[PDB]
């Protein structure tokens, strides 16, 4: 990771709904991507970790 | 604020006649700045004219004036014996200080406030007055306490804008003290160190719509409305 | 924020002799006593005496500047004639990048915080080197104070009750 000195939030009127549903779509997109990658990563890395142990004992 | 000088303090004239009165000061002083009154002795003041031209509500058309700068003027188209009265000259300083011409008798030849507490005290002593408000928004207007000896030129004791900029006279200041309440709809004047100069009648007075609110209430830089006043005296 | 502060671009004293300044209203209040916003001004005539204005500023501080102003929309006309003495509205708040004018009318509205009237608020950033001009026939809210600043990066905004 690189964690910026970040500011997440925005907020808008109701004549910007292009941008509202955008920024929703944007953020939810990114959120889901990190979520999916990280969940697979914990699964796989733990699988290979068990295999790493298994290998060393064998 | 500046010394005024009425012209004349008393006159004697006949029916079916005009009447020219000239209230003029030291300096030249901008002309939507004065307002003009009448009083029957026994009665409170009544308002007539403002800004050297223009006319108040509920009216004939006869009292009408002109003039600018140093010399402000109210003329009169017709005289009548119901007009038997002392007319006054009240101006809002830029140093926010009302100044007062000393009354002008015409002799003809052949909503509301309520004051509280007028009466006696000992000289050098201490006493308070109040006023209370009826039927409006005491929020808005710039208020004034005023004095008047019997059959004399007036004097202005104090006034205050609704933000907090006081104006007193340098002689009166400190011995009196004002304080205001809008939620309660009332005004207060705690007074101490009192001598015979205060031996006179006083009035609570509602002036100026500051800049803004809802209403059917325009503004001048004259008064809005007066109270019935009350007497105060030191004596022993 | 990287830098942020408050200064007095146009001191209330000596900015506007030729318009009476000190008028306020009673909704903008402090402990049950009337007021108006610190950073800004009303302007009105010298006993019903409106001249029309041209004023300006540009940066000497060499930092970036943040400026606010307003445009008067009375709920009735008798104010508009009485204060400013024109039914004409024409204002022109101008810069190199930004520029905009204003010519509003009376437009009646309901009581909102015991007010029908409105003042629409308008603002911009202003950099070093660039000049701003105000021109007007009244119906203004002016800067008394202005916000000096540098930029910042990465900080932001929260809604929270905790
Ligand atoms: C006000 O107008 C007069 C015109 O004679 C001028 O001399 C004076 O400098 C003006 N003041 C301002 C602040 O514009
Ligand atoms: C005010 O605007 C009027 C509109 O025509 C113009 O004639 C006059 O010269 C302007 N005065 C000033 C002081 O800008």
């Amino acid at each position: 990771m690189n964690t910026q000195f970040t500011a997440v939030g925005k907020e808008f009127n109701k004549l910007e709904r292009r941008m509202e549903n955008l920024n929703k779509k944007v953020d939810d997109g990114f959120i889901d991507i990190w979520t999916y990658n990280a969940e697979l990563l914990v699964l796989l890395e733990n699988e290979r970790t068990l295999d790493f142990h298994d290998s060393n004992v064998k | 604020e500046i010394v005024l000088t009425q012209s004349p303090g008393t006159l004697s004239l006949s029916p079916g006649e005009r009447a020219t009165l000239s209230c003029r000061a030291s300096q030249s002083i901008s002309g939507y700045y004065l307002t003009w009154y009448q009083q029957k002795p026994g009665q409170a003041p009544r308002l007539l004219i403002y800004g050297a031209s223009s006319r108040a509500t509920g009216i004939p058309d006869r009292f009408s004036g002109s003039g600018s700068g140093t010399d402000f003027t109210l003329t009169i188209s017709r005289l009548e014996p119901e007009d038997f009265a002392v007319y006054y000259c009240q101006q809002y300083g830029i140093s926010p200080v009302i100044t007062f011409g000393g009354g002008t008798n015409v002799e003809i030849k052949g909503v509301q406030l309520v004051e509280s507490g007028g009466g006696l005290v000992q000289p050098g002593g201490s006493l308070r007055l109040s006023c209370a408000a009826s039927g409006f928004t005491f929020n808005i207007y710039d208020m004034h306490w005023v004095r008047q000896a019997p059959g004399k030129g007036l004097e202005w004791v104090s006034g205050l804008t609704t933000g907090g900029d006081t104006s007193y006279s340098g002689s009166v200041r400190g011995r009196f003290s004002i304080s205001r309440e809008n939620a309660k709809n009332s005004l207060y004047l705690q007074m101490n160190n009192l001598r015979a100069g205060d031996t006179a009648a006083y009035f609570c007075v509602r002036g100026v719509r500051e800049v803004g609110a809802t209403g059917g209430d325009p503004f001048y830089y004259a008064m809005a409305v007066w109270g019935q006043g009350t007497t105060v005296t030191v004596s022993s | 924020v990287s830098s942020f502060e408050r200064f007095e671009i146009f001191p209330k004293e000596s900015s506007w002799p030729n318009h009476t300044t000190t008028g306020v209203s009673a909704s903008c209040s402090h402990n049950g006593e009337s007021s108006f916003y610190k950073n800004l001004l009303w302007l009105t005539g010298k006993n019903g005496l409106y001249p029309n204005l041209s004023k300006s500023y540009a940066n000497n501080k060499e930092k970036e500047v943040l400026v606010l102003w307003g445009v008067h929309h009375p709920p009735n006309i008798g104010d508009q004639r009485a204060l400013y003495h024109t039914e004409n509205a024409y204002v022109s708040v101008v810069s190199s990048h930004y520029s905009r004018k204003f010519t509003p009318e009376i437009a009646k509205r309901p009581k909102v915080r015991d007010r029908e009237g409105r003042i629409n608020y308008y603002w911009t950033l202003l950099e070093p080197g660039d000049t701003i001009i105000f021109e007007a026939n009244g119906n203004l809210i002016a800067p008394r104070y202005a916000f000096a600043l540098s930029r910042g990066f990465g900080s932001g905004i929260i809604n929270s009750n905790a």
